[PDB]
């Protein structure tokens, strides 16, 4: 059962910490001005905060 | 030398579509892409004339 769970326990790397912050990205479609990405992150900052 | 705002005569039929959905696929062809009555897009090219503001 050693190998058994081994082969199945996942040869993962260090866990995500909750290091207080996580990084949110946006990605606009190819060639949206920066008025629409404000704009996106007026909704953004509004979800994350509202 | 005093700017001219030089009027000419009223575009009748202006298929005015916003700049914000408008791409070029490929090089040099712009596609709108037009969703139809079946609720599928479909991406009919134009050609993208002057761009009105």
């Amino acid at each position: 059962g050693m190998a058994y769970l081994f082969v199945r326990l996942p040869s993962s790397f260090l866990p995500d910490e909750d290091q207080g912050v996580f990084m949110t990205m946006v990605q606009l479609p190819a060639g949206a001005t920066q008025e629409r990405t404000q704009k996106v992150l007026n909704e953004v900052t509004h979800y994350y905060l509202t | 030398f005093v700017r001219a705002r030089l009027e000419e005569g009223l575009n009748p039929n202006a298929i005015l579509v916003p700049q914000q959905g408008v791409t070029r696929t490929p090089r040099g062809d712009a596609t709108v892409l037009v969703v139809g009555a079946d609720d599928k897009v479909e991406t009919r090219p134009i050609v993208a004339s002057q761009a009105i503001g």
